């Protein structure tokens, strides 16, 4: 108990030479030096007092969302709500748009705006008082609009 | 004839006295990793929301939705108080560096060396790295940036932070050459040990995945697989999945390591690292048969061995239908003339088990070969159901490990490590069993065995237990208690006393326990009764 | 009066009303015009 | 780009025709810490073309020279920011 307390209170203890563990005699083979060195490998290592540190700006979160399957797109949190989107019809989630050929160009559906309207206001009874398509939207191949 | 006076006349005899890693699937210490390889563990898992959204894969921006990853909290966790890192600085520190410090201390704990004895002594530190994904996560906006970013994420600090945290005064560098960077660092460590620069060299590599950028760019060129499973040397070869993790190994001159009597995994007989250049090559990303052949030949010549004495090679087999036949035929040109189908040359790839390490593949292969050498056995290889038809196995007397194989108990084993970067670099080393014989080691190892019945063994010892914080010490002792059954059968209590006396270092939270065996240990576990 | 097929446009689409269904719903109206024409939508009022 | 151009200029300076040095082992240690062009590329993660990394990765600073001149020696690139190239000088002395 005394040796325990002196070790605890700050006094360094050479426990090895203290109990004659290490070779204090003239004869101690290579096994006496390395037997425990080979057998104690399975012991648990230094357990760490783990704390969680991390810092990713929310911009990185807004970037890691990647592309969007639906035609509404991902949200740019700014002012009045703003729904942005990039389209490359060759991809899988927009491949069906290629079936809308008009005058030889893959034109954006008229009803795509309707789908966007419904999505942005999902899950509520909605009325569209009016809706006017003015300019046509042409979707090329391999170019992200 | 006289067998005396055999010396490591090559300064290419450099041993590996320990390791440490955080590999996909949960490997954290050599024994557990070994038990995981022998059971065909598949570290490939699903990349969660934390790294990037799933929306990438379904639109085939990132071609595969799999990856060999650590649990995402295992990247975040740390103990910055232990390393004198004020918590104000912790968030800005690269998680790669966090992994390096934690696993380096774990490696020291493994290597039966108290880091206190290594402060202020020159010991080179070569680490590998190619990515700065955390830094690019930081720099998503250039209106905030706090002045502690670069000092927490720059290239220099991957090795220099370890150096400053352990007083290792040797040369300190960090290496790119992406896919073979850490193995290049192994070679540089061998260099820094042979030339008398230092008496010890710490070598590893890291690779962290925290942004979809590099993954998308690789998938665009269709290097990455499409189904999601890395599959070496098969018809289903479609590309190699990218993974996370890192590790280090401690290298020490063989004479010095045997002089202090440490656990010697293996002995590096040396090697070389060259580059494809333009030899039989079309462009950059096209591995060269002739270049790898020359690399193998140069390393074989320098190691002073015969190709007829190579029992295994850790092939760089990624799972690409293009590169795998190329490198296998390169190996064939060297070895198929010196083997027969009854006793062929065995190959393998840790990339199958744990996925492909994008930047730490070298240390992964090094740790796997070191383990297989220490345990005198060969690990199985997974995802191997049908050989790729471009590979001529019987025409080359080449075989792939399909089940665990025990080494012959009468032949010294030599194994070679192959890992080619995508930029043409090829780095190969020859590793071998430690030349200390173990057939005759039974007589000397039985000297402490069958010697536990004497009354001096009934003496109760004073086993210490040390840690930085109180909770760490409590965790350690609880872990020790929880394994009452496993330890009671494989470890004699005297060895445990020696281990807890010497291997561990003295930390502030000191604790003492009195016991004589496992039952006494659990009984007198504490003596907190009234005092 | 016409029956509209119901099939998802992509494996990753699991909402009730695809854009394809909504656009196809106008085909019944469009059928009712006869003679060669180049018809493009211009407006729609009071959807509920 | 600077490395290739100035390396050919260095060969022209050193009274050596690069044609005589093809296919002969000659290590290539270069230094670098920054990837500023790569971060300029990655300002958006909706475009990225598949030829970015092969044009801006760490490996290629030295390996591009190596492939463009058949220098078969060991090819690395070094950080240690403010003394990286001098460290490369030391590594060259080592490899010689």
């Amino acid at each position: 108990l005394a040796i325990s307390t002196l070790y605890c209170n700050g006094v360094e203890i050479d426990f090895a030479s203290g109990q004659q563990l290490l070779p204090t005699s003239s004869s101690s083979g290579g096994g006496d030096i390395s037997s425990f060195k080979e057998s104690t490998n399975k012991l648990p290592r230094y357990q760490w007092d783990f704390e969680e540190y991390w810092d990713e700006p929310n911009q990185s979160k807004m970037v890691k969302r990647g592309p969007s399957n639906n035609l509404l797109g991902h949200d740019q949190f700014a002012g009045n709500t703003l729904m942005e989107l990039f389209i490359d019809i060759n991809k899988s989630a927009h491949q069906y748009l290629k079936g809308h050929k008009i005058k030889g160009k893959y034109l954006f559906p008229g009803s795509g705006y309707i789908d966007n309207i419904l999505r942005q206001f999902n899950g509520q009874d909605i009325t569209i008082f009016n809706l006017e398509f003015s300019n046509p939207f042409f979707l090329k191949d391999g170019v992200q609009h | 004839m006289t067998f005396n006076n055999i010396k490591d006349e090559n300064n290419d005899d450099i041993a590996i006295i320990g390791m440490g890693f955080r590999f996909p699937g949960g490997g954290n210490n050599p024994d557990q990793f070994w038990n995981q390889l022998s059971n065909k563990m598949d570290g490939i898992s699903k990349i969660s929301q934390e790294k990037w959204s799933r929306s990438f894969y379904e639109q085939k921006y990132i071609n595969n939705e799999y990856g060999g990853v650590l649990k995402d909290e295992e990247w975040k966790n740390f103990d910055p108080l232990f390393f004198g890192i004020s918590p104000k600085e912790a968030p800005t520190i690269d998680p790669q560096q966090r992994l390096l410090m934690t696993t380096l201390w774990e490696a020291f704990e493994d290597a039966n060396i108290k880091p206190s004895t290594l402060r202020g002594s020159d010991t080179a530190v070569f680490i590998g790295m190619m990515n700065l994904d955390y830094q690019r996560c930081q720099f998503r906006d250039i209106s905030y940036i706090n002045p502690y970013t670069v000092t927490g994420s720059a290239g220099s600090f991957v090795s220099n932070r370890l150096s400053f945290s352990f007083d290792l005064r040797g040369p300190s560098m960090t290496l790119d050459t992406a896919c073979s960077s850490s193995l290049n660092a192994v070679y540089l460590g061998c260099q820094a040990i042979a030339t008398g620069d230092s008496k010890m060299a710490i070598v590893g590599g890291v690779n962290g995945i925290f942004d979809p950028s590099i993954s998308m760019t690789f998938s665009g060129l269709n290097m990455l697989g499409h189904k999601g499973q890395c599959r070496s040397f098969d018809a289903g070869a479609d590309g190699y999945i990218r993974s996370e993790g890192g590790g280090v190994c401690i290298l020490k001159k063989y004479s010095d390591a045997i002089k202090d009597g440490d656990r010697i995994y293996c002995v590096i007989k040396g090697g070389s690292s060259n580059v494809d250049g333009y030899n039989a090559k079309t462009n950059i990303t096209q591995p060269s048969m002739k270049a790898q052949g020359e690399n193998i030949e140069i390393a074989l010549k320098k190691s002073g061995v015969n190709p007829s004495d190579i029992y295994y090679i850790e092939a760089h087999g990624t799972g690409t239908p293009v590169g795998d036949p190329i490198e296998i035929e390169a190996i064939s040109r060297i070895f198929k003339d010196n083997h027969t189908p009854d006793a062929p040359l065995y190959i393998g790839s840790v990339k199958s088990n744990i996925g492909h390490l994008e930047s730490a593949a070298g240390i992964a292969s090094l740790i796997k070969v070191a383990l297989s050498l220490k345990n005198r056995s060969l690990v199985p290889n997974i995802h191997f159901e049908k050989p790729n038809p471009l590979i001529k196995f019987e025409d080359w007397n080449i075989r792939v490990v399909t089940d665990e194989i025990q080494f012959p108990t009468n032949k010294l084993i030599n194994m070679g490590i192959n890992c080619f970067g995508l930029s043409g670099s090829n780095c190969h080393m020859i590793l071998s069993e430690a030349p200390i014989n173990y057939d005759e080691l039974l007589k000397t190892t039985n000297n402490n065995s069958t010697s536990s019945s004497s009354n001096d063994d009934k003496k109760e010892y004073l086993i210490p237990f040390s840690a930085n914080c109180n909770i760490s010490l409590d965790k350690y002792i609880e872990k020790l208690i929880s394994n009452q059954s496993i330890y009671k059968d494989t470890i004699l209590f005297k060895d445990f006393v020696k281990h807890q006396t010497i291997s561990k270092s003295n930390l502030i939270k000191r604790k003492v326990i009195t016991a004589s065996d496992w039952d006494d240990f659990l009984n007198k576990r504490n003596e907190t009764t009234s005092t | 009066f016409f029956k509209l097929s119901m099939s998802p446009c992509s494996e990753f689409d699991k909402d009730f009303l695809n854009p394809s269904i909504i656009d196809c719903a106008f085909h019944g109206l469009l059928v009712l015009s006869e003679g060669p024409q180049e018809i493009v939508f211009d407006r729609l009022q009071d959807m509920k």
